[PDB]
């Protein structure tokens, strides 16, 4: 016989039992999301116990099968995922120190309370307190004081845990065939054992700096425009040659620029698209929202979304009788049951993230025929890629005019398209160099060829040249400010929000060369076109079972990144940026410190 | 039931190609190879019995479906189970066929 088919049958049995166990776990997770009670806490404790035990025991049992002896690369990659020992390669004392330090660090991050200004009866958290002093606050001084106090109170509690975290992750990953934990983040973004279309881990690194130096000048021009407009919004503290403070961008970490839209408005007479007026005049509630969603599904070319959502889920607030959270999660039960957690209201951002969540549900049903090791994207960025593609192609009001959602009184002039393109650029393109240097910096931290106790000064001085942001006051090495992030404290793969940011444009070009759509790429309607829908479907139904590079050729046609569609997506905005900040200074200077 | 109707089972392995017109009632273990079961083994015997669950929160491809397969026989004997329903009432003193 051959041990290959023995490993295949072990994979099949493990996949079936994991389907059942993850079905129970996902049902428990959805019931906890809709209701946070004592019995739901017990349900999650038991689900975590059974899931961790089953996963670790099957991973332990999988080590007796040799890995690279199978010519079938599907079950070979299934073994590669299954025979990942992970934290099993080292002993229990380092693991329990890892659990203590990490759970204390997580519960310090989550309810980190800034309590320096005024009386201590208030301590400003993220959503109740920081969101009303960072997203909208017309005082530079109070923003500076609150952000500095927040950074201090995060740093002096997060740093001694994070240094041992970095050391522990490096020595964990050095035994699991990774050069560091950054290499573990690039381990999923690697193709080995498949001939021809090879992808490696440093290849994604050089792709990342390649995309950075490619999309540098668009960020130069939008940085010049946003600096010129923040001369108007925040004068007397920022020089036209120097950089910008990071506590005025609309994002406390310095990441996004989405709420920095009214202060940096292109045209006062023309805002962005707001079709919500006819919705609130239309009594367009969440049920009709999802009916229009399934009509848009049929119009694009996707199949109509199943009734299994409808009797299993809700779309509005349930009141205070049950503890549901309005977090947009597209839960899959793993056994043909789809549920959507979203408080779908009359709000344009809620409708666009409903497009996002139902694109996630569409990609969830796209890999439906695959087993439990393969019911995913080939990387984590594909789900958000499908969601943001759906959101961006749904953000063109021409289809709303065609179907009657938007009345024909509105016209799409150049002003509204500049507003929409600046909204999209400040939303997700404005964090392309931010995500770039945070990913690069966390790589060159976790790789560990660098000195240990100088991270903060170097990190606060290298941000002046990539995005072009300056700390108004110097920050010493007792701080731990980048670990104040949900993707660093919880320590998730932040490359996912980088590379997806190009996905939602490049495949967009792939969905407009098949839609027979011309002109600017942002005005592209994938609806009323079966060819673009089926070309999206071609990448959709592949999923995890193939290496992601292969999917990248059958949707784009390269082993590497189709970067240049970003200019097609933003050509009128780039022209307006050239015409606007030509007289003002374009660039930044490190030495200017407020 | 929400607990799950796990009583129903199926075989994902078999000794050979299952022939038509015969029901292999026994679910005896189909051995993979290269190693003895040494009785009934977890990692290296591969018992073919697997459950369904069939909870009400399953999917359309996972739905419990009730199946009946009716198969006639062409063996050397004519028909016994037919529908002889003709059912016309009566007639009399009329030039008629019957």
């Amino acid at each position: 016989s051959t041990i290959e088919e023995q490993a295949k049958t072990f994979l099949d049995k493990f996949n079936h039992e994991a389907e059942d166990l993850f079905y129970q776990s996902s049902l428990a997770s959805w019931n906890y999301n809709t209701n946070i009670t004592e019995e739901n806490v017990q349900n999650m404790n038991n689900a975590g116990d059974k899931w961790s035990a089953f996963l670790k025991e099957q991973s332990t049992l999988a080590q007796m099968y040799p890995l690279q002896e199978i010519q079938n690369l599907t079950v070979k990659l299934q073994l590669q995922a299954l025979q990942q020992n992970g934290s099993s390669v080292l002993s229990e004392d380092k693991s329990k120190r890892l659990n203590t330090i990490l759970n204390t660090m997580s519960t310090i991050y989550s309810t980190g309370k800034v309590c320096n200004p005024d009386n201590p009866q208030e301590c400003l958290l993220l959503e109740p307190g920081l969101n009303e002093i960072m997203a909208n606050s017309l005082d530079y001084n109070e923003r500076l004081w609150a952000w500095e106090s927040w950074r201090s109170e995060v740093g002096k509690q997060l740093r001694p845990l994070y240094e041992e975290y970095v050391v522990l992750k490096n020595e964990m990953a050095r035994a699991n065939h990774y050069e560091d934990y950054g290499d573990y983040w690039r381990g999923d973004y690697e193709v080995n054992g498949v001939d021809g279309y090879d992808y490696s881990r440093g290849q994604l690194i050089e792709d990342v700096e390649h995309t950075f130096e490619e999309i540098k000048p668009l960020y130069e021009h939008l940085h010049a425009y946003v600096r010129a407009k923040l001369m108007n919004a925040y004068p007397s503290y920022i020089s036209p040659i120097g950089c910008l403070p990071a506590h005025l961008l609309g994002d406390m970490w310095g990441r996004f620029w989405t709420n920095l839209y009214s202060l940096t408005v292109p045209f006062g007479q023309k805002p962005n698209i707001d079709v919500t007026d006819a919705m609130v005049d239309q009594a367009w509630d969440a049920q009709r929202i999802f009916k229009e969603a399934e009509k848009f599904f049929v119009s694009v070319g996707l199949p109509n979304m199943t009734q299994g959502f409808w009797e299993n889920s809700m779309l509005t607030d349930p009141g205070n009788v049950q503890k549901a959270v309005c977090h947009p999660t597209a839960w899959d039960l793993g056994k043909g049951d789809f549920r959507i957690l979203m408080c779908t209201k009359v709000t344009m951002d809620d409708f666009l993230t409903a497009h996002h969540e139902m694109g996630h549900i569409q990609y969830d049903m796209a890999y439906a025929a695959q087993p439990f090791l393969l019911r995913n994207g080939a990387n984590e960025g594909f789900h958000e890629a499908v969601g943001e593609i759906m959101s961006l192609s749904a953000a063109t009001p021409k289809h709303l005019k065609s179907i009657g959602l938007l009345s024909p009184d509105f016209q799409e002039d150049n002003e509204t398209e500049i507003n929409f393109l600046l909204k999209q650029a400040l939303t997700i393109v404005g964090t392309l160099p931010f995500t770039y240097m945070l990913e690069k910096w966390r790589w060159m931290v976790f790789k560990g060829e660098i000195p240990k106790d100088q991270w903060m000064k170097k990190w606060w001085e290298m941000k002046r040249e990539i995005v072009g942001v300056v700390e108004p006051v110097p920050h010493d090495e007792t701080y731990c400010d980048p670990a104040s992030l949900f993707h660093v404290s919880n320590d998730y793969s932040f490359i996912r929000y980088y590379t997806r940011t190009l996905y939602q444009f490049q495949f967009q070009e792939a969905l407009c060369q098949a839609a027979k759509h011309e002109g600017p790429l942002h005005k592209c309607d994938i609806s009323n076109s079966t060819e673009a829908g089926q070309k999206l479907f071609n990448m959709l139904r592949l999923g995890k079972s193939e290496p992601w590079t292969l999917a990248l050729e059958n949707v784009v046609g390269a082993k590497n990144m189709n970067v240049r569609p970003l200019l097609n997506y933003f050509e009128p905005l780039f022209t307006w940026l050239k015409d606007q900040n030509k007289n003002s200074f374009v660039g930044w200077s490190t030495d200017w410190s407020p | 039931k929400p607990s799950g109707n796990y009583n129903y089972l199926y075989r994902f392995l078999r000794k050979s190609k299952l022939k038509p017109f015969e029901r292999d009632i026994s679910t005896e273990i189909y051995q993979a190879g290269n190693k003895p079961c040494n009785g009934v083994a977890g990692p290296n015997c591969y018992s073919p019995l697997q459950s369904y669950g069939f909870r009400p929160t399953y999917g359309v491809g996972h739905q419990p479906y009730r199946v009946v397969v009716l198969s006639f026989e062409l063996l050397h004997a004519p028909a016994t189970v037919c529908g002889p329903k003709k059912s016309t009432n009566l007639v009399k003193n009329k030039c008629v066929n019957f």
